[PDB]
């Protein structure tokens, strides 16, 4: 089966995170059984299987979230025949409640400057 | 506040050429020398013919990717790694084929 | 952040006389730091000579063209925002021909 | 008089810090009665006199110190005729125990990574 469309979050913890996306093209090859979810701690490329069996509904709770750490999403449709290949990933969504995510949002840090590199150029 | 770009706010949308080259630059801070690598549609990104990467001359690290293709598309983090600490910035290519 | 140059000696770079000197200094800072710069505890200005811009790769850039003697001297790159302010310092010494 | 040279610091604290110099070539236009040191704080522009009147010994240590702030260091020479044009001003001073110092110097600091621009070539 085609890989499923735009992986979007549309809610988001520190609990879960509700994960949607777009059916893919109908291909009439076999029906669509359902999905599977995948998630990926954003620095690492380990990616783990959120669901055992898969879902027919096209928006899922994603449990099993590091407080404060940030995630990616990909969807593979399942037919009878098997699994098919993933969805582009989505956007990055780091596991805070929304007050936490938009105090760190707007919180200042003090600059840092680097080492002023010195060249000569020819006029 | 080492929060990274792109990854608690929405990461930025650039858009290439096909059959174009694309350069992502990203400078990094950190005591001792973070080791830095990159990442694709969160798999690992290799240097090859096609993918490039090194440290400019004057600072921050460099991917290129050569000769852009429709299914290089997708979510290019910079990760970036030392003894006290991990941070991480993202960024979006899409591909405008002719 | 603590700076270069300032806690550690600041590096020393020689120019030679009449020819063009860049500086460049990369800053990070939420909200945006405003950068200004300083020479020999003097504040730096936009001159004919002395020019300031930021660079399309990023960091701001000073850049002291057709160099003499006289310009010789303590280079400090000061950036600050509401948190905290945070110097880069070097030194410019002049080759004479 | 002219500017005194090489203007150095010998020893720093947070309570003070003593800086030296090298005497200016020697004229016959006047004896040098002394010197007078002046100290800026690194980011701000305001220089100030240390020292009411001159003073002979090449080595002086300055009070004054806001602790952990920085300073740069300037010397003017002074005869019967006046005071001559400022030094090259010095490396900067932070005002810190030497431990202290050292403790900041060899502290390691979690990485910062800057945002990623991506721009168009072709060969």
């Amino acid at each position: 089966p085609a890989a499923p469309l735009d992986v979007k979050c549309l809610e988001a913890n520190k609990d879960y995170i509700i994960i949607s996306w777009k059916q893919p093209a109908v291909d009439g090859g076999s029906p669509i059984l359902g999905y599977f979810i995948d998630k990926c701690e954003v620095g690492t490329d380990s990616w783990s299987q959120c669901n055992d069996t898969p879902v027919k509904f096209a928006r899922f709770p994603v449990t099993g979230l590091i407080e404060g750490r940030s995630y990616i999403f990909r969807v593979r449709a399942v037919n009878k025949m098997g699994i098919g290949f993933p969805s582009r990933v989505s956007e990055p969504v780091a596991a805070l409640d929304p007050a936490e995510k938009a105090r760190l949002k707007s919180r200042p840090s003090a600059p840092w400057t680097g080492q002023i590199i010195v060249t000569e150029e020819e006029p | 506040g080492p929060l990274g770009s792109g990854i608690l706010m929405a990461p930025k949308t650039f858009w290439v050429n096909e059959g174009k080259h694309a350069k992502f630059r990203c400078y990094v801070m950190g005591k001792p020398e973070p080791e830095i690598e990159w990442h694709w549609e969160g798999r690992p990104l290799l240097p090859d013919r096609r993918r490039l990467m090194y440290r400019d001359r004057d600072g921050g690290f460099v991917l290129k990717v050569l000769y852009c293709q429709a299914k290089d598309r997708g979510l290019y983090v910079c990760a970036a790694r030392n003894s006290a600490g991990q941070t991480l910035s993202a960024v979006q290519l899409h591909v405008k084929e002719p």
